[PDB]
Parts: structure tokens; sequence; C-alpha cells
RNA sequence: GCUUGUGCUGUCUUCGUCCA
């Protein structure tokens, strides 16, 4: 908000800030806000267009330097000069002094500008007596001003980052280094099949390859066009990753593509992971995989009841020797016992075994 | 950006007492959250006596900076870094400059100055109440947790010591 | 449980912050013999899905900031007659590019930047700033912004002719020529992005 | 396009006398213009006009 | 998905007040209206269940549920299993844990007390069977309190409520 | 609030179970169907009572696709709230927007603007909370809150409460 | 007209528009007539006077509008054709390493379940693209070595063992679309290897 | 400890399964590691897994 | 490295075909 009012009142005073001291004297800042913001805010200062060393403009208006620091760098700039005629309470002359500093009339053998003599100035001294007279603690502010008049407003900023290997293969594929590398499965679009090498695409348009030794079981011999046809789709196991020509090999064996299951390194630590727990929930966890579901079988005849042997047993106590009654039977639905009464409360039960069934409930 | 951050806040200027123990407070959280760092400082600085002091020095200058001179993270950074950071020569005329805090260590500050509050207003209502209960005699026990607590949490335990062992002078103020 | 909650909150905060700040700390490409922080001339290039159908679109932005000079090839990238166009538009005289970039959205973007590099150093096509000279510069360019540039309503205001992947490769100059500008252009959709 | 075939054409779109032709084949090829879509974001031959 | 006994109900074009539900006003719609019909079209009034009620028919129907599932062979999580259904199971085990917390009586002679005083008493004759499941429901202690909180018992003046707020504080177990 | 409703539910069962157990599993196929369910027009329904003794009568088979259709009447709990209710609640979060409880499977949202304004939301207290002077209303906090607007979704309810009038609040 | 006398509650009277006001009350669907929030429904919490304050469905949370913008409209039935670029049930890339599948739409948002299953509320400007793969690319193979394609029916065996139709692809990751599961309008998503093919 | 919920849903693809029976893990080395512990207390929220 | 495209007018008038 602050922002957009502060731009508001420069179109209205003329969108052109002269001086970093009119963001108080126009009364567009408060006195606080002015003091946080006024050493990063900057106006290109041209020196064509400001001929006049006591002009409205600043040299130091161009820099990082905070402006309650200007009468400090234009100390610095003057005692670098050798001026000796020079008076602190002098402003004028300070400002002709950082003036032909940064901007000389007649400069030296392949010398821009005075700002090189900077670096003859003992900073600790000036610094040491700083902290005598004012109470001020401003040896890194005499670097900033240093650093800052030897070229004003440099680029602290990284140099431009450039992608290696890693990232433009994120950046072209969308899949990091990390979730595509060795001995991971993935389902992969076959393309061609050759006697000797099988060529697929992947799902994100990796060209793979896989070899004749790694395309057949070794106990199978038949060719490999035979097993497998162009636009099926499989499950392979990398073997190698490219990532700089976006190619990479892969195996198609059960060794390979089935047993490797636990591709995370999570720390089964025993101190650390209750391996104990996670056994009794996996065995669990198998023995609700091996759960079935079956039913009743049902049988069309005259002489067979859908009864127990007991009951069956029962059935053929009210009736003669030699009644037959057919009852299914324990073994499962291939299976049918065949229960008749040999004498009175005396019975056999035979088992018959059924082959070539067209049907469980079928005879 | 310090008006949004103390927008929330009922009343951000504290007394001098009140001022004191906040920037005691942040010298002590930052103790504790900066506890590998200041144990590099000592191990590999040993020949320098008293760099810890001159750690509490420079955090309580830089809570003096952020809560009376409103300064922000950027400014203090940049135009007062003199006071983040010691130097000194070693026994063979060595300049040597130790950083003692980085701008996200200053960021914390911002945070630990907007989280004393709270704590000043729940350690202020305390009072309030211990005050409403009118003791005829201070109980040991509230002063001697009261002057050492440090966090809501100790103070919320000082409120149900306070509501359940004077129970009856709360109902008589107001189950 | 809160204590560790509100530290670990604390941390990955800080984490998040760092790489953010690693993230957009990056100045403009400097090219060679200028002094750093120098905006460079740019252009950009990306057919776009990298299909049949699809042709190349060219933008090229001076240090200025203004876009100049968008053009269309009709023909396939494979071929001579893309090559051809190319050199013809790089060597033209009122444009000089001190930066190659190319992007896009599969695969099929490194073999145009294989072309374009090849192309580049065959026939030696090097830095007109109208002594040393240096071959222009192919990259890659991280379309982070690009994306959600091409289709802000900001973006299709400022270019009303223009379609998609043409504000796609302006996101792509904008970006090189300054990735702190292009970050803050995103506004509410920044915080959206892979920090 | 039609589903049957377009093979037996000449150049001038017109097929010649003496060539077998089969239910729904193309004997005469005809295109009226259209105006095109927004396929100038990109189509160097493929675009339908 | 279900659909109701009531049907019919077609298009007019008189428009009624008396269409939107509100509880204060005792306007509970067609379908919770104080007449209602069973499936074989015999007069039946509208049934409503106070949190003691409707906790002791949903533990009694869910028990003899387990009990029969299991081949005639008292935890709210193990008979929260029982039933079908993970969103089911949800939302069973919600209504378990509300009724647990918030159960005024947990023992079948104190809800049936509950509920004879609440019925065979003469000012609870007119008492309409919502704003009975409202007062044994919620507990109220103070009848200007369960004025407040029930509206229709203000115009409701000619009923002891005090008396059986009482009463009801003195069944509820402390 | 609960009551007791006479329901009826249309099943369609395919031809591949036309079995002797035909009773029973459309008698777990309705339990699966209703049990939990959540219907607008009739609420919240729990449970159904005599689960295992429900009458199914007699299916007809639809013409043109040999399936049955059964039309099976039970009588079931149900719960639905109602516009300008005072019931209790539990808090379940605590959001600078308003507390969200939950009453039994309904989830009410009781904003700021119907929330007393000394019941100041603390987000620094652990855990946040909506605190005054004399009350504190957290996670797990009974709560009586009164009912003012129902929304009626597909196959969801969301209902919004108030707490700004008397005999509301911490309880 | 309503008033406390029976007599008058019985009467109607024709009265010209231009000298009546709408009358909201707390608690009542109302649907936006016109302005930047068009289509939007709610009920009302606030009445103050001349502005009316809503919770809103959509977005759910407080929304001011003008009274003369109101309509007590009791259902939403918002319809989010010709909106945004997205069509439901899309599989649309987030950002760099990110993907998800909108599972409701809206004038102004999305909801997008992740491939992971957190569930996320975006602007349409802040998603990165929409993935249009190919069809040879959406194609995945079960836990048993048969191939799965986009709508057929698989039922897990792994963990809860649900059962659903298949919506779309990525990866190893399958977007099923079930009747039972109403909490994300059946969108769940599961890896290819937990289910097996029926 | 897993919930019945957790004790389903808890499936090597989840971000959840790093934890799932983790023990003895100190309260000191827990700030090392913030996303550990923040993906724990998000799996608490779903109602999945408890932290003793 | 290269892959195959997916549909049709309306309204009158006249002349006819098989019965009636």
């Amino acid at each position: 908000r602050k922002a957009a009012g502060l731009i508001q009142s420069i179109q209205r005073i003329g969108s052109n800030l002269v001086n970093r001291a009119h963001l108080i004297t126009e009364q567009l800042t408060s006195k606080t806000v002015f003091l946080n913001m006024a050493s990063f805010v900057y106006i290109v200062f041209d020196p064509d267009v400001e001929r006049n060393p006591q002009g409205e403009m600043d040299l130091l208006d161009s820099t990082r330097i905070h402006p309650e620091d200007y009468s400090l760098a234009r100390k610095m700039a003057a005692d670098a000069l050798d001026i000796e005629d020079i008076d602190d309470d002098d402003e004028s002359a300070m400002r002709n002094a950082i003036y032909e500093m940064v901007f000389p009339r007649s400069p030296p053998k392949d010398e821009d500008d005075l700002t090189f003599k900077l670096d003859e100035l003992i900073l600790d001294d000036y610094a040491t007596e700083l902290e005598r007279k004012h109470q001020l603690k401003k040896r890194s502010t005499l670097q900033i001003i240093k650093e800052e008049l030897q070229s004003r407003y440099r680029e602290i900023r990284r140099d431009f980052h450039i992608l290696n290997e890693a990232e433009i293969f994120q950046l072209l594929t969308r899949e990091t280094v990390d979730s595509f590398r060795k001995g991971m499965v993935i389902p992969v679009y076959v393309r061609k099949v050759e006697s000797s090498y099988m060529s697929v695409s992947t799902q994100s348009l990796i060209a793979g390859n896989i070899q004749r030794q790694d395309i057949l079981e070794p106990n199978d011999r038949r060719d490999p066009r035979e097993v497998y046809s162009v636009g099926q789709t499989v499950r392979a196991c990398i073997l190698d990753v490219d990532y700089y020509n976006f190619k990479c090999q892969l195996s198609l064996l059960r060794q390979f593509t089935e047993n490797q299951v636990a591709g995370l390194n999570v720390n089964r630590n025993p101190k650390f992971w209750d391996i104990e727990s996670e056994n009794r929930d996996r065995q669990e966890e198998i023995d609700k995989q091996r759960e079935e579901s079956r039913e009743s079988r049902v049988i069309k005849h005259p002489f067979f009841h859908n009864m127990k042997s007991k009951e069956a047993e029962d059935y053929l106590a009210a009736r003669p020797v030699g009644d037959v009654v057919i009852r299914p039977s324990s073994k499962g639905s291939n299976h049918i016992t065949i229960s008749w009464k040999v004498a009175p409360q005396l019975y056999q039960h035979i088992d018959v075994l059924e082959e070539n069934k067209d049907d469980a409930n079928a005879i | 950006r310090f008006q949004a951050y103390r927008k929330s806040i009922k009343n951000y200027k504290l007394s001098d007492v009140d001022y004191s123990n906040e920037r005691d407070w942040i010298v002590e959280q930052l103790k504790l959250e900066k506890r590998d760092f200041l144990q590099h400082l000592t191990q590999a600085h040993s020949s320098v006596a008293h760099l810890e002091e001159k750690f509490e020095a420079s955090v309580k200058k830089i809570v003096d900076f952020i809560a009376i001179e409103s300064f922000e993270v950027p400014f203090i950074w940049n135009h007062r870094r003199d006071y983040a950071l010691h130097t000194y020569n070693d026994d063979s005329n060595n300049t040597i400059i130790v950083k003692l805090l980085n701008e996200d260590d200053l960021w914390r500050i911002v945070q630990l100055d907007l989280d004393y509050h709270s704590i000043h207003d729940k350690k202020a209502a305390l009072s309030s109440i211990y005050k409403q209960l009118d003791l005829d005699v201070v109980d040991p026990t509230y002063e001697e947790f009261f002057g050492s607590a440090r966090t809501l949490s100790e103070l919320q335990d000082i409120d149900d010591y306070l509501t359940f062992n004077y129970s009856s002078q709360v109902k008589n103020l107001t189950s | 449980k809160e204590s560790i909650r509100r530290d670990c909150e604390r941390v990955l905060y800080f984490q998040v912050k760092n790489s953010f700040t690693k993230k957009i700390d990056q100045a403009p490409y400097q090219p060679p013999t200028y002094a750093k922080g120098t905006i460079p001339r740019v252009l950009t290039l990306s057919f776009g899905e990298g299909n049949r159908g699809d042709a190349v679109l060219g933008v090229f932005m001076d240090d200025s900031g203004d876009v100049k000079s968008q053009i269309k090839f009709d023909e396939d990238f494979q071929s001579r007659d893309f090559s051809d166009s190319l050199t013809r538009y790089i060597k033209s005289n009122n444009i000089n590019p001190d930066i190659i970039g190319i992007s896009g959205f599969n695969i099929h973007t490194k073999k145009l930047f294989d072309k374009v590099n090849e192309l580049v150093n065959e026939e030696r096509l090097t830095i007109e700033y109208d002594s040393d000279k240096h071959l222009i510069r192919v990259i890659y360019v991280n379309d982070e912004t690009a994306r959600l540039y091409q289709h802000s309503s900001k973006s299709s205001a400022e270019y009303p002719n223009r379609p998609q992947l043409a504000k796609y490769c302006i996101g792509l100059a904008k970006y090189i020529q300054s990735p702190l500008l292009e970050y803050l252009a995103l506004d509410e959709s920044m915080y959206s992005l892979h920090i | 396009l039609k589903h049957g075939t377009y093979e037996k054409l000449d150049e001038d779109g017109l097929i010649a006398p003496g060539v077998r032709v089969s239910g729904d084949d193309i004997i005469i090829g005809k295109t009226t213009p259209i105006p095109p879509d927004t396929e100038e974001l990109g189509q160097r031959t493929k675009y339908h006009t | 998905v279900s659909t109701s006994t009531v049907g019919a109900r077609r298009r007019r074009a008189k428009q009624q007040v008396d269409d939107e539900e509100n509880a204060t006003l005792l306007r509970l719609g067609p379908e919770f209206a104080l007449k209602q019909y069973d499936h074989d079209g015999n007069e039946h009034d509208l049934i409503a269940l106070s949190l003691s009620e409707s906790r002791l028919l949903i533990r009694e129907a869910l028990k003899a549920r387990s009990r029969a599932r299991n081949g005639g062979v008292i935890d709210d999580d193990e008979l929260a299993k029982v039933t079908s259904g993970a969103v089911a199971n949800g939302v069973v085990k919600k209504t378990l844990d509300y009724l647990n917390t918030f159960a005024r009586f947990k023992d079948e002679e104190t809800c049936t007390a509950v509920d004879q005083l609440l019925h065979n008493s003469s000012d609870c004759s007119v008492l309409h069977p919502f704003e009975i499941a409202q007062l044994s429901s919620l507990g109220c202690e103070d009848v200007d309190e369960a004025i407040t909180l029930i509206p229709s018992l203000a115009a409701k003046k000619e009923v002891n409520l005090q008396r059986i707020l009482d009463e009801l504080n003195r069944l509820e177990d402390p | 609030m609960f009551f007791l409703k006479d329901l009826s539910l249309i099943l369609t069962l395919h031809p591949s179970y036309f079995g002797p157990q035909m009773n029973q599993y459309l008698r777990e196929k309705l339990l699966t169907d209703v049990e939990g369910t959540c219907t607008g027009q009739f609420g919240y329904i729990v449970t159904v009572l005599d689960g295992m003794n429900i009458d199914v009568g007699k299916g007809r088979i639809i013409p043109g696709s040999g399936s049955a259709e059964f039309e099976v009447k039970y009588r079931a709990v149900v719960w639905k709230p109602f516009k300008g209710e005072v019931v209790d609640a539990i808090v379940s979060n605590v959001s600078p927007i308003g507390f969200f409880a939950d009453v039994g499977p309904l989830n009410v949202f009781v904003s700021t603007r119907l929330i007393p304004d000394n019941l100041v939301y603390n987000p620094s207290n652990s855990p946040p909370a909506y605190m005054s002077n004399d009350e504190l209303i957290t996670k797990g906090s009974k709560v009586r809150l009164k009912v003012v607007g129902t929304r009626t979704d597909v196959n969801e309810i969301y209902a919004i409460g108030s707490i700004k009038e008397d005999f509301l609040g911490a309880i | 007209l309503h008033s406390d006398d029976d007599t008058i509650n019985s009467e109607t009277v024709e009265i010209p528009t231009s000298d009546l006001r709408k009358i909201f009350n707390v608690g009542d669907h109302v649907r936006v007539i016109h302005g930047k929030h068009t289509d939007d429904t709610g009920l009302i919490v606030e009445v103050n006077g001349d502005k009316v304050e809503f919770i809103s469905n959509q977005t759910k949370r407080t929304v001011i509008v003008f009274s003369n913008y109101l309509i007590k409209s009791t259902d939403s039935t918002v319809s989010i054709n010709e909106s945004g670029r997205f069509e439901l049930h899309d599989l649309v890339q987030v950002n760099s390493d990110l993907v998800g599948i909108v599972i409701r739409a809206q004038k102004d948002s999305f909801d997008v379940l992740c491939s992971d299953g957190k569930l996320l509320s975006l602007p349409p400007v802040s998603i990165y693209s929409k993935l249009n793969l190919n069809p040879n690319q959406q194609i995945a193979i079960d836990s048993n070595g048969v191939e799965v394609k986009v709508g057929d029916t698989v039922r897990e065996f792994t963990g809860e063992r649900r059962q659903g139709t298949i919506l779309h692809v990525y990866r190893n990751f399958l977007f099923l679309r079930s009747r039972e599961i109403v909490e994300n309008q059946g969108v769940f998503v599961t890896s290819s290897n937990r289910v097996k093919t029926i | 400890e897993l919930t019945e919920r957790g004790k389903l849903q808890i499936e090597p693809e989840s971000p959840y399964f790093d934890f799932k029976y983790a023990k003895n893990r100190p309260i000191s080395a827990l700030t090392a590691t913030p996303d550990l512990y923040l993906r724990m207390i998000q799996a608490e929220n779903d109602g999945l897994v408890n932290i003793k």
C-alpha cells in the first residue's frame, strides 16, 4: 500500500524524483519509513547532464550508501585526494572533492577515474577515531562505501544458473533422477522385435533397449519373434540409464522384474523397527489372501438327496435293505458318495471319483 | 510489514522492566535454539574469552534496534553489520572477524519479538487474577514458579494451581 | 508434541526459505566482454510439443526489453530449409542476439537444441556488437514461469494478436533477461511452484 | 474427408477412363475454401484451409 | 435413495407458510408430521427418541445383529466393527461416541421411568413428542433456560415444567 | 434429533443370484446400502431395527432384462437436524475463521461472525483456542450451539451453528 | 401481507415493484444475481440493512454483497461448463513434479486430488499444464501381468480390497472411479500392482 | 501404533510407510528431520496412526 | 523413423413397381 501511495505522489509532483531528500522535503514519506528505504532506492546519475558538483542531484544517490553516511563518504573521498585545505564543516569542498574523484576532468593513463586512490587509505584508524569521537561502529560501513565508490551499484547476485545433465533430464522428462534409476521396474510399450534385440518406448518417451540375453529365460529356446509382438506392453527392470542421451537398457527376466520389491531403503534396525509386529501383520495378510469362495453342489437324480452321512443313514433306516441314496461327498465337488443299506442299522458309504466333468454341478 | 505483524498485538509498547525481561527472554531463546553454533564458537575460538557475552550484547542490541528504532531486517543487515560481528587481533597480529549473527537469525529475532507479547499478556492476566485473589500472605510456590516461568504452558499450570487451591475466592468473584 | 511440532515447523520454514532464496537469487546472463548485470539481447525458439505438425516460433528481445521481429518457420526443422532460414534470420543486420535459449514440452526439444547448436558451431555464428569474436551460446531455459505466463490474462492483454507459443517464447526471453521480475509477475501463482 | 479412396484421382482431381471403380470410391475431387482456424499458432504444412 | 411411505403431493397453485423446516415453530414438514401411516395404512403418531432411548435401541439392535451373525453365541468398538461398510463403520463410531459422551441415562429402568413420566403425565398429554425428546435430551435445569432453548414450550404454560425438570435431574445419575 | 421412520428401498437382483440364499443376500445388500448412508430428505440413517427378519416379498421380473426388482420395507432409526434447534457438540478443529464441531456424523461449522467477541481466538495457546476471561473453548471441549442453517448436498448434509445467544458456548 | 391480524393475512394486494424491497432472513440459501461474485450461493449470516453478508458454498468463505444482487435460490445447481481450461476429471499437471485429477470444479478455483491422496485447492492460472497423454501411454499392467486399459473394471486384493473402473493412468498409479466411495465422488488412487482385473 | 485404518491403508506406495513400525526414536533427533515428524502428525490427523 | 484419415440436406413436383 505504501508503494502505490508513493508512486501516485511521484506522479502528482511530476513523475521524476530529483534527489533522495525529496522523499522528506516534499512530505512524500515519513521519517522512519524514509530512514529504512533511503539506501535501497536509487536515482541514476548521468555526469553529462549534471556538470555542477553543487547541483541539486547527488553522486551518492546512485550508490548503496545511506544519506546519513554521505558526509562520511565525502570525507573519505576528500582525504584520499590528499587535499589539505579541506575542513569538515565545508560541504561544498567535500562535494567538489568527491566529484573530482568519481568524475575527474583529466583522468590518468588507463584509468577511468580516481577511485583507485581509495586503496591507500587506512580505514582501520579512521574507524578507531570514529569510535573514539562519536561512539559509532562504522568499520564495515567504510568498506561498503569504498566498494560502492569503486563501482556504483554492482551486481551482487550469483551468476546465471546453467542446467546440468540431471536438471536437463528433469526438465525434459518430468522424471527426477531419483524416481528413474537402476533397479526400478516400469511398464514399457514394445515397438520393435528382432532376433537379438528389442526396442521399447517408456511412458515418458525414453527409448529403451533389451538384448537377447535379457529377453528370454535361460531354459527357453524359442525365437524372440514367436514370444512377443509389436504393440504389446510388458514389465521390465532398468539395468542402466544414460541421462544425457535419454536412453536406457532393460531386462525382462523373472529374477529382475519380480523379486526386486523392496525398492526403498527403510531403516529396519531391530532397535528402531518393530520387526515382530510387522512379521505378524504380514503373516495375517497372507492368511487373509488365502481366503476362498465355496458353495454347495446341486445334482438332478431320482435317488440323489442333499443329506449328510448320518442323515442318509437315518433316511435309509425307514427303507428296506437294498435301497440306494446318493449324497454329496466331503472330498470335493469332483467326488460323490453313494450310500446303500447293507443291513438293518448297517450302511456302507462308497466314494466315487468323477472324471471329464463338464461342470462342478454336472455329472 | 511491521504493521501487518503487529496488527494482532493488543498493546506493543512495553514498560522498561517488561522490555528488559523481553530482551532477556529473547537472549535465552536464541541460546536454546543456537546451541550447536555456540558450541562451535566456543570450541573453535577458545583463545578469545567471553564470546558468549558478546553474543548476548549483540542480540540485545538487535532487539533494541527492532523494538525501539523499528529497523527492518535488510536495513540492519546492510547498515548495522558491525553490531552483528566481533573482531580481534591474535598473537600473530592477525585480524580475525567472527560473524555472530546472520540474516536468518535477525528474522528469528523478529519472530521471537512477535511471540513474546502473548507470553506478556498471559503473565499480566495471571498477575491480575492473583491481585484479585488478594492473599493475606504471598504464596512462596506461586512467586517461586512465577518468577522463573518463561513459557505459556507453565503460566497455564500456575493458573490451574491458583483456580484449584483458591477456588472459593474464584467462586466469590464469579463448576 | 506441540513443542516438537512448533520446532519442526520452524526448521522446515527456514529450509523452505533457503530453498526459495536459492531459486530466485540469479543475475541476468552476462554477455562476454561486458560488465556483469548488463541486460543481454535474447533470441528464443520452441516448436511446442515436438509433434509432426508443430512449427518453430522465434522471438527476439533486445537489451531494452522490447520484443522485436517475431517470425514463423514453415518447414520441417530436420531439413536443410530450416537451417538456411535460421542462418538468414540470425545473420540479418537488424537482429544481433547475445544468447539463444531453447525450451520445450518433451524430449523432442533435444533434437532442436542439437540442431541449433550444430548449426551455430558449423556456420560460426558469432555475436555481432554492431577484434575477438565469440560464438552465440545455446542453453536450455528453465520454464517454471513461462508456462504460467502464457495463460495469464496480463500477457493476453499485452499481446492480443499472438498465439500461446509466442507468449511462451516471450516468457522464456523475459526469464533470461530478469528472473526476479518474472518470478514477481506470477503474483499469487508463485506459491504453487516446486520450491 | 470421406471414407473412400482417393488414389484413383489424377492431378486435376478427375478419374481417367478405363479405371475400375467400386462403391463409395471418389471419382470427382472438389474442395471449397474455409477461413483458417487459430492453426497459425504454427502448423508448417498441416493447417486446414 | 430410500422412499417414504407418504406419496402423491402433486402440483397445485396455493403456497403455504407451514412448509419450511423450523424447530421453534414446530413445523417439521410433511415427512415428519405428527400423523404418520404404517405399512398397513393405519394411523400412526410421530415417534421421537431421546438420546437415552436412541442409545438403548441402537445397542439392543446392534447386539441382536451381532448375536445372530455369530450363530447365537458390550464393547462399542467391536460392536461398531460388526457392521459392514467403512463409511458406515465411521458413522456408527461417531454416533456411539456422541451418545456415550452425552448419555443422560445409561440404565434401562431409568430410561423406562423417564419415558413413563414424560408420557403418562396429564400436562405432557398435550406436549409434542419433539418437545419431550428435547427435554429428555438437553438436560435443562431451569424453566427460563428451557423456554430460551425451546421456544415452543413458551406457549404451553399449563405444564408443571419445574418439578418435571427436578424429577429428571433426580433420575439423572450424578 | 433421532426418530423412528418406516422406510422403503428398491433392490434389483441379477439372475445369477437366483438361489436358495436369495433372501439373506438381499438382506445383507440392503444393510450395506442403508447403514451409514446420508440422505438430505431424511437425514442420517444409523441402524435398521430387526435387520435379520425384514420381509422382502416377491420380486417382479423386469421385462427385457431378466433381473428381479424387490420392494423391501423396513423400520430404521433416523437422525436429522432442524433449523433453530439447540444441541450439544464437541469441537473437532480450531481455525481463525471459526471452529468446526461434530454432532455425531454431522460436522457443524460456526463462523466468527456468529461467535461473541469476548471469545477471542488465541493461536499461540497450546492447543489453539477461542478463549475469554472466564471461558476457554478448544479441541475436545463440550459446547452447546444452536443450529441456524442446514445445507443439503447429494449424499451429505452441512450444518451451520451459532453460540452468540444465551445458554450457549462452553458447558 | 403478513400481520398479527388474521383477517388482514387473508388479503392479496397488488403493489408496484418500484416500492418493494426484498427481505433476507438469516440462514437462507441465496444465489447472487450479478457482480464479481456472480452465481455464488450460500447461507445468510449477517443482515446489515443494505449490505448482506453470507458464507459461500463454493469458496466456503464469507462474502459481502449488496442485497440488490441476491435471489433466494434454495439450491445452487451451478454448471461449470464454458469456464477455465479444464473439464471435470482432467489429469492436470500441477507443477514440475506434481500431478493430480480435478475432483470438483468452480468458477475461479479447482479441487485436485494428488497421486498420493492429498487434496489441493488452486486457482486455474496456478496449474502448470494439462497432460494430454497418448492412448499408448495410457496403458498399465496389473499384478498378474494382464493388461488393463482405461474403462476396464479392476478390484484390489491388498488393503481394503476396494473396486473401481479405471479413469486415468499415470506411471504406476491408477485413478479409479467407484460407486460406493462417496468421499471424493468415487475417485481414489491406487497403484496398478495392488489390483487384479475382472 | 497403528489403528485399523492405518493397519489397512498403510501401503508401500504411501509416504507414511517410512514410519509405520517405528520405535525408540529420541525426541532430540526429531528436529534434524522435521519432515518425518510432520508426516507422522499428518498421518495422526487422518486417524491412521497414534504417536505415543 | 515412419504411421490412415472417420460422414449428409430439406421441400415440392412428376414418372413408375406390387396389390387393390
